[PDB]
């Protein structure tokens, strides 16, 4: 997979901003946000994968993600716990 | 609570009368002529 | 496999609280996650206290003071009252 | 109001006067000049 | 005459006790240390005359709120306060001293009202109707009277005449703030900040019992911009709808949200199993 | 200008449904996961949880950005507001 | 009253909580009233949450509680939201706030 | 005893924080914030002390109360 | 000679980012701590190290808060920190709701 | 009562021969060691309980180190730990 | 001693006893304490190296808390690791 960050379309970021209460959005935001999101996911996934590899498994399960989030103080209800 | 809330409906009814009363007073206190430099007072 | 969850207990509590209300499956998943999370928090804090005080037993005092630390004012007061009432009546019975 | 600027061997003073548009904090009831659409105003004078 | 009285604002930096005298058309405060520090107040210029007894406070007060401001020393003031502090078997002697001073000051305030030939009513605050708030920089007990909302203990003094109020606005109702708008739009609005939310329903009732309209809002408004717009054209302001922020009817077509259609299809297990006898080894 | 935006804000605040498309997000997640271990498998609930967490995080970040932009007496959010928000949060 | 829940007038399982406290590696020993106290607290808290969730579902004319109503109940209660300020709820949405 | 935190002390703390100009209400705002912080921390410490069945507040109670908040402190026996 | 408002300010900033000594007088802080503690349980005793740790933590917290406040103030294109800056920083941190 | 002061001093003289340490800094270093120990042991315990194991081995310690420390630091620490474990295991 | 066998200076017996008495697991393998001691020794060596550098930079031959604070807040990886800890008498970095 090569450069799939542009799958976070501009209307999607606009919708996320509207849910956040933003009325007028600068054009550099979309790229800013994209980078931020990348850095987030890379930090969460690196831990989820670390759990998956430690269980000597080959599939990333929902509990791996839940523990990775819980480690950052990002506890998630609804998917187990 | 029904009695207290009916006294609160009277409280709201009074508040509605008061807003309508002040609206009528304001329109009587300020005339279109007063807005346009009423009683002379043309930037003395 | 028999998986354990608090779903039936949440149904019981709900019918006790709201006889004419129902819960979705996802809301039950959230409630189960919440119950597990609170249990983990309280047990971990109780263990931390026991180790702080060089003790090897978790008694109702450790749980009470854990509730005092975790919950805010009114929540702590009511939950402490409820727990002491239940423990007193279980002891009496 | 006015301003003062030092420039080489000379000192400059700019004096600004009341003119409509560039008005003061005074209310609409009392103007520092007489009302007049056809009146022209000395807005500023600069001396050295 | 009333002896051993302090005046606020003080005519000289040094706080000195004086004597208050009743005359034919007003009152005179006169310091014993300097004849030149006289304060003369005409009955015609007093708007409100308050008596505040020493019951839970350490001082008894005689407050004159003025129609026109007076120059006392270097300060322009609408308010002139006359007071004495009681802060001195001991508990009984203190109670006797408080009661004696309250009787002396009350009688003297009645004698001021009598000397005015019915121009001045003596007002006493209703302590039981008092609420805590921040009109300036300190939390203070605001006390209603017959005709005014007052705070006289701490400087600066608050004196709000109820008849001069056009509308009250309750901000941050979602502690709240109370804003008084006056009938004279040139007069700045008065804020009473940080009122406990427990007093909200009491304040709403009290404003209704006094015939003051009120409105509530989640946000603090920029009254300094609003009052300038209203001053620019007061007629256009009332033409549109005036206060009670009515707006242009339906701002945006109502889209609703609740549809009374239960979703999230879930089996009603109710008394289900999936647990039975959860292993309960009674070790301890 | 500014009314359809508020209407959309209201609409989207009334709802819970995920805003990022599901398959582009799946591809992004796989692309990012392709660095830490080659040829990984993912549960569907894992991707769903990741999307929920990501959208919650971004909404909170947009809340803080809106607060900063309002603080600057503006209405438009700019990248320096995001940077200030991430700095104050303690984000690297 | 055979079950320990009945002897304490509870609905949560005392026995399971006891087993989890023991087979959980928390301390060498466990009391006899710690499981009872913890079950009482947990039941009280769940009742507290379900009351407000039922209120919110009844304000939306709905018979079933969904994650939206749990989100509303948590984010609308001062104490619960303080307790659960660092918790994300799946399908919970946001609070109307303009 | 909250007026013991004088204006110069708040100025000193702002200067070590790099602040160049200070409003006049900053002092009261800072006193309120400090009071809230200290209230929470001392409440946790006193909870620890009561649990330990003591009448004296030790340094261990403060250190554990700060670890509880996430404000881990080094150099006091932790 | 006459200093322009802000030169002594920068001198003090340089002086206080160099030193590590506690900037609050000890007795006022002890009295404040005892006043606060007296509202939870009467006749409480404090080890001097407890007061020292509390003072260190409180000053570290306040300095971090003042740094965030300064960042907010500079963001608004100003130089004077204001109560609204503090409230915004505490809200963004997640301390005030 | 036990501490790490002598070991910290030995390590200091191993890295910096002509440098001393104050008592307050030795206290801070002891607190730091205890903190890092507690973090690593808690992570190892959580991992063991996730994986349903009764034993804390070197695999749990290694993966907790990987979870906790940043990239280069974690890499160097894992290198050191593996080196020490192999040197200890090779002899007896 | 088990520290000598692994070529270490930190104690293996003490760490094993602390892991044993800390209620962490039913049993503790023998390769965990060696690995953990090695990690702790590496981290303290790094900390003391940078703190000694910082103390020489100030021309001092003894490490005080100020040098520990400077070493921590000046190293990106350590400052990310010790992101929430406050050091008594550590001060702040000079930053205008």
């Amino acid at each position: 997979l090569r450069d799939n960050i542009q799958g976070i379309t501009k209307p999607a970021i606009r919708r996320l901003a509207r849910r956040g209460g933003v009325k007028r959005i600068s054009g550099l935001i979309y790229e800013e946000t994209r980078g931020v999101l990348k850095v987030f996911l890379e930090n969460v996934i690196r831990d989820a994968v670390t759990y998956t590899e430690h269980a000597k498994r080959k599939t990333v399960t929902a509990m791996d993600v839940v523990y990775a989030l819980k480690r950052q103080g990002r506890t998630l209800y609804g998917f187990g716990g | 609570t029904n009695t207290e809330e009916e006294k609160e409906r009277l409280r709201k009814e009074i508040q509605k009368q008061l807003h309508e009363k002040i609206q009528k007073e304001g329109l009587a206190r300020f005339n279109k002529s007063d807005a346009q430099d009423g009683n002379e007072n043309h930037a003395v | 496999s028999r998986k354990e969850s608090y779903s039936i207990y949440v149904y019981k509590v709900l019918k006790q609280v709201h006889p004419d209300t129902g819960i979705s499956s996802k809301a039950m998943g959230i409630m189960n996650s919440f119950v597990n999370d609170i249990f983990e928090r309280i047990a971990g804090e109780a263990s931390r206290l026991a180790h702080y005080n060089k003790r090897s037993t978790i008694t109702s005092r450790e749980i009470q003071t854990a509730v005092r630390l975790l919950l805010p004012g009114e929540l702590a007061k009511h939950a402490v009252s409820e727990g002491t009432k239940a423990v007193t009546k279980y002891t009496s019975a | 109001n006015g301003s003062k600027n030092e420039e080489g061997d000379y000192m400059y003073i700019r004096l600004n006067f009341n003119s409509p548009g560039m008005g003061s904090s005074v209310k609409k009831t009392e103007l520092p000049y007489e009302d007049g659409d056809d009146k022209e105003f000395v807005r500023s004078l600069t001396f050295r | 005459k009333l002896e051993n009285v302090f005046v606020r604002p003080a005519p000289d930096s040094k706080r000195v006790t004086g004597t208050l005298f009743i005359h034919q058309n007003g009152i005179r405060y006169q310091s014993p240390v300097r004849s030149d520090h006289r304060v003369d107040i005409l009955f015609s210029n007093i708007k409100h005359l308050f008596f505040q007894p020493c019951k839970e406070e350490l001082m008894v007060i005689i407050h004159c709120h003025l129609k026109t401001p007076l120059m006392i020393g270097k300060k322009k003031t609408f308010d002139v306060q006359f007071y004495r502090e009681v802060s001195d078997e001991q508990e009984q002697e203190e109670r006797r001293r408080k009661a004696l001073l309250d009787k002396e000051f009350r009688r003297f305030a009645e004698e001021i009202s009598e000397a005015s030939n019915g121009l001045l009513d003596l007002e006493t605050p209703f302590r039981e109707l008092g609420f805590t708030g921040v009109p300036f920089r300190s939390s203070v007990l605001c006390l209603p009277t017959r005709d005014c909302l007052i705070q006289l203990i701490d400087t600066p003094f608050l004196v709000v005449t109820l008849e001069e109020i056009e509308v009250a606005h309750l901000e941050r109702v979602q502690n709240f703030d109370l804003v008084f708008v006056f009938k004279d739009f040139s007069k700045p609005v008065v804020h009473i900040n940080t009122i406990p939310i427990e007093m909200l329903e009491f304040v709403k009732q009290w404003l209704t019992d006094v015939d003051i309209p009120y409105s509530e809002g989640a946000v603090n408004l920029n009254w300094g911009t609003i009052m300038k717009t209203i001053q620019a054209d007061p007629y256009e302001f009332f033409e549109n709808g005036g206060w009670s922020f009515l707006g242009g009817g339906e701002s945006d077509d109502e889209e609703s949200e609740e549809e009374e259609s239960e979703f999230q299809v879930s089996d009603e297990d109710p008394e289900d199993e999936d647990v039975s006898e959860e292993y309960s080894a009674a070790e301890d | 200008p500014g009314t359809v935006a508020l209407r959309e804000i209201r609409r989207y605040q009334k709802s819970t449904e995920l805003l990022i498309r599901k398959l582009p997000f799946q591809r992004l997640v796989r692309e990012i996961a392709q660095d830490f271990k080659t040829d990984l498998r993912f549960q569907s609930a894992a991707i769903g949880a990741l999307q929920e967490a990501s959208e919650a995080y971004l909404v909170g970040l947009f809340e803080d950005t809106n607060l900063c932009a309002i603080h600057a007496k503006r209405v438009t959010i700019m990248p320096k507001d995001i940077q200030l928000a991430r700095r104050i949060r303690g984000e690297r | 009253a055979k079950t320990r829940s009945s002897r304490a007038g509870l609905q949560f399982p005392v026995g399971r909580v006891h087993r989890l406290l023991r087979k959980g590696n928390y301390s060498e020993r466990v009391g006899a009233g710690a499981p009872v106290y913890l079950a009482a607290v947990l039941e009280y808290l769940t009742a507290e949450i379900l009351e407000l969730a039922g209120n919110a579902a009844r304000d939306n004319k709905k018979t079933r509680i969904i994650p939206r109503h749990l989100q509303l109940a948590i984010r609308n209660d001062e104490e619960l939201n303080k307790l659960l300020g660092r918790v994300t709820i799946a399908q919970g949405g946001v609070l109307p706030n303009i």
